[PDB]
């Protein structure tokens, strides 16, 4: 990155930090700090079960660390055609820096463009707590009629999920119950469309297919909404 | 080089900041 992106990374550090300045000099020029191995991308054999597959692509994204810094490294054009942003997820294997959940939603979608038995759509959530809401996203996935998740968080339960859930209903509500635990009103869901595994694609990912109002729905009709997108889905 | 070195030098800071910004 460049000098003044650089400098206005270290700004909004002393201003968030509470000993501001000081983590600053500790770091900038520092002499021997620790060698960051660059993760190595992950690649698979024909043998290796499909599951097997998504560990190792979530145990990579995993090991790029999930981005504390207040500096996203990755501009993310959501309405970017498809090849562009697999050129935007080849340059963050390369330059391996932190990362967050949308820009780890963009790696597992070229990190498995290599499955086509496996299907992936991306799955956000806006949640409320202490009076102001909060957003996320993950990729869900689903191999063999079983649904489950690829992912960053701060929370080890609002990423990574097996391909267990038999429906997409499980799996959601299994979101649901993880920001419950941790004192998240759920308030609206909005899942994509399936992902095209051509990483030359021109068309845009469809962020926003289904939007899931949880509150105006009720239980029954929430269930019933999730299994018409997996429907949707499956043509 | 220059450009590896000036990219490799911010990495490391990069995730030295990262730690301190996970521990606060």
């Amino acid at each position: 990155m460049d000098e003044a992106t650089w400098e206005r990374m270290w700004k909004h550090v002393a201003k968030i930090h509470p000993d501001g300045e000081k983590v600053a000099q500790r770091i900038r020029g520092a002499t021997d700090l620790p060698k960051i191995p660059i993760p190595s991308v992950p690649t698979f054999q024909p043998s290796t079960p499909v599951p097997e597959r998504l560990e190792a692509v979530q145990r990579y994204i995993r090991e790029l660390q999930y981005n504390h810094t207040g500096t996203q490294f990755f501009e993310i054009k959501k309405s970017r055609p498809l090849t562009g942003l697999m050129d935007l997820a080849k340059e963050m294997t390369k330059e391996a820096l932190p990362i967050k959940a949308l820009e780890a939603v963009i790696l597992g979608i070229y990190l498995t463009n290599s499955m086509p038995t496996l299907e992936r759509f991306p799955i956000s959530f806006k949640t409320y707590f202490s009076g102001n809401y909060f957003r996320h996203i993950v990729l869900g996935v689903n191999f063999a009629g079983r649904y489950g998740a690829l992912g960053m968080s701060r929370r080890e339960d609002l990423m990574y999920k097996p391909p267990a859930f038999r429906t997409l209903s499980e799996l959601v509500l299994d979101f649901e119950a993880a920001y419950g635990r941790c004192w998240h009103v759920l308030k609206k869901v909005k899942l994509g469309q399936s992902v095209s595994h051509d990483p030359h694609s021109v068309e845009q990912i469809e962020w926003k297919h289904s939007v899931l109002d949880v509150e105006r729905l009720g239980r029954d009709d929430f269930r019933k909404e999730l299994e018409r997108h997996a429907r949707d889905m499956r043509l | 080089s220059a450009q590896q070195e000036l990219k490799q030098r911010q990495r490391a800071e990069i995730y030295a900041l990262n730690r301190v910004m996970t521990e606060l």
